[PDB]
């Protein structure tokens, strides 16, 4: 369920790129070229552990469980868990 | 990290597209979530705006279907508020707040939509008033109003629309008196053509609820107060109250012609949901009483035929009950005769934009709407085609 | 028809009754005050009369009883 | 007009009021007490800073004007224009 997984997100609506992060958001698994999944995965990665630590500053026993930004042009649903912290480039229909 | 200047830009002017979009936005938000026959859509109602507030009517937006301008009448009970309300719904994201609230300073009656502006609301009110609503700025008073002069707006225009699309739109204010005058879909300064209708005798026809026959030419029919219902126009020397469609047995109050002709036969044909209580068929060129539909409990107001489906409607009674008839399929029994929560006189009763949704304008305030997958638009022309035929015979033998 | 009358007096028993209730649903609906139902603030909604409304409203329940 | 537009938005589902911080990181509109919201707005907005330069450098047009920061527990959901930031917390109910 990996490749199946990735075109059945990715026929959603206007999905740009998904992949459900390894560690660091760098997996083999690339929706697209190297920028826009692995150094922007990454960057939504560590700056999304940095909005954990915003919440964390404000509440330190409070990480993060999702992130939601549905504008323009784009719905980035970032979600960070356990191991993952989810990563989504969409479109806004 | 102090909020005096922070407060002062608050107090300022700068905010006003900003508290739009915090309310639009913070809407968009409103359904919070998580990560780890009628089908009855959504009631409106909201809070503050809508407690107290007899329904005017439910005008439908043309851009941006599933929007309705939930126009309230200022009921008795709130003489200090605004007098007259209106209000936008999105119809799908399932909010219970409105997405704009637009109210008045004259009793809002028939308020519609400015065509091909999302960004705009005008309707008119009690004093025939059409008001513009800005939607760009948060200001919920009318920006515009229009003058309120003696052969300007002054009686209730319950029929504000214009004539076709925005080529040669005409949206003429059709009162409770004939003072018709025409409008753009923009500008409110002086009626386009400020002039008044004539009856028979004594012009002061109070038209109520009315609707143009399947063509949506200028004729339109007359929601007179006192049947024998009537046909004119705006345009030239049309703006006559004459052709009586005498049979009926009580004010014209719920009158809506065939709609758009998709599944079903032309036919011409408005059926009148008024005081007689037993709902009557009419068509443009009968002169009779089509067909008499159920005797309904109480006061009659509103009816609608479905843009999808030109041919059936839905009438309603006194004592809160949605008598929803098909008419191509039966003649004597209706689809889903529902009852309106409670017992009151239901005021409006107006088809979705889109089609197949029955939204009634309840009591004060909340809107509750039926939402259905049953009224759809049956291929039946030459059965109602006959239907309108065999009743329009049965009219008078 | 008296041989299919024979049969509709039958039914007679039966409509006469339900006509009897639908008479005294009237005397109900006619005790029942104009203020009472909400037709006083629709025909403040529709700009009819209220007292007008109640006496309109008592003839057609005129009309109804004919 | 602020009390119709924080009414109405306070009418959802956990929504504690319109508190909008400025684009400085400065909580310019407050529905709240003044410190609390004015320490957690103020890192908020230094993070969203951060997260707005995350986001256009990963999504060149994404104006932030949406963008639910799920925590643990609590959404400091943020719906306002590009300019300001409101700073509500609700919970992911």
């Amino acid at each position: 369920e990996v490749e199946e997984t990735l075109k059945r997100l990715q026929s959603q609506k206007g999905v740009q790129g998904i992949i459900v992060v390894n560690t660091e958001g760098i997996p083999i698994k690339s929706t697209m070229d190297n920028p826009t999944t692995t150094q922007y995965a990454s960057l939504m990665h560590s700056f999304i552990l940095k909005a954990r630590s915003t919440v964390r500053d404000i509440d330190p026993q409070n990480d993060l469980t999702f992130l939601r930004i549905r504008s323009k042009k784009n719905e980035i649903m970032v979600a960070p868990d356990k191991d993952y912290f989810l990563i989504v480039i969409q479109n806004p229909t | 990290l102090t909020e005096e200047e922070k407060q002062q830009i608050l107090h300022s002017e700068e905010f006003l597209s900003f508290f739009d979009h915090s309310t639009r936005i913070v809407e968009r938000a409103l359904s919070e979530q998580i990560n780890i026959k009628l089908s009855l859509n959504r009631q409106f109602f909201d809070e503050r705006w809508s407690k107290h507030r007899v329904v005017s009517c439910l005008d439908w937006s043309s851009q941006y279907p599933e929007l309705l301008v939930a126009s309230y009448n200022n009921n008795e009970d709130a003489p200090h508020e605004p007098d007259g309300v209106a209000l936008v719904w999105n119809m799908k994201y399932k909010k219970t707040t409105p997405e704009y609230v637009f109210h008045c300073q004259s009793a809002v009656m028939s308020a519609t939509f400015a065509k091909f502006h999302p960004n705009l609301v005008v309707g008119g009110t009690y004093s025939g008033q059409i008001v513009l609503w800005d939607n760009r700025s948060n200001k919920r008073t009318p920006v515009q109003r229009t003058p309120l002069s003696a052969a300007a707006h002054t009686h209730p225009v319950y029929c504000v629309n214009v004539v076709g699309t925005q080529n040669a739109h005409n949206l003429i204010s059709i009162s409770t008196d004939g003072k018709i005058c025409s409008w753009s879909l923009d500008m409110l300064s002086h009626p386009q053509d400020s002039m008044e209708l004539v009856h028979k005798q004594s012009k002061a026809v109070a038209v109520t609820s009315m609707s143009f026959p399947v063509g949506d030419v200028n004729n339109f029919v007359v929601g007179s107060e006192e049947g024998s219902v009537y046909t004119a126009c705006r345009h030239g020397s049309k703006a006559g109250i004459s052709e009586m469609f005498e049979g009926h047995q009580g004010p014209i109050t719920g009158i809506h012609c065939h709609a758009a002709v998709g599944a079903v036969d032309f036919s011409h044909l408005f059926v009148t949901s008024s005081f007689d209580w037993t709902v009557k068929l009419w068509s443009t060129k009968n002169n009779k009483p089509l067909y008499s539909f159920e005797d309904n409990a109480g006061y009659v107001y509103d009816v609608m035929w479905s843009p999808t489906h030109p041919a059936l409607f839905a009438c309603v009674d006194g004592m809160g009950r949605l008598d929803l008839w098909n008419l191509n399929n039966d003649t004597e029994v209706p689809t889903a005769s529902i009852s309106v929560e409670g017992n009151p006189a239901l005021n409006r009763v107006r088809w979705t934009h889109s089609g197949r949704e029955i939204a009634v304008g309840d009591s004060e305030g909340q809107i509750v709407i039926y939402d259905v997958g049953e009224q759809i638009a049956v291929p039946r022309n030459d059965e109602w085609a006959r239907f309108g035929r065999t009743l329009a015979e049965i009219n008078a033998n | 028809r008296p041989h299919i009358r024979g049969a509709i007096r039958e039914y007679q028993t039966q409509l006469i009754q339900r006509v009897k209730d639908d008479i005294e649903s009237l005397h109900d609906k006619f005790k029942v005050q104009y203020p009472q139902s909400q037709a006083c603030k629709m025909s403040h909604v529709r700009d009819l009369p209220p007292v007008s409304g109640s006496i309109i409203w008592a003839k057609q329940i005129d009309r109804q009883l004919t």
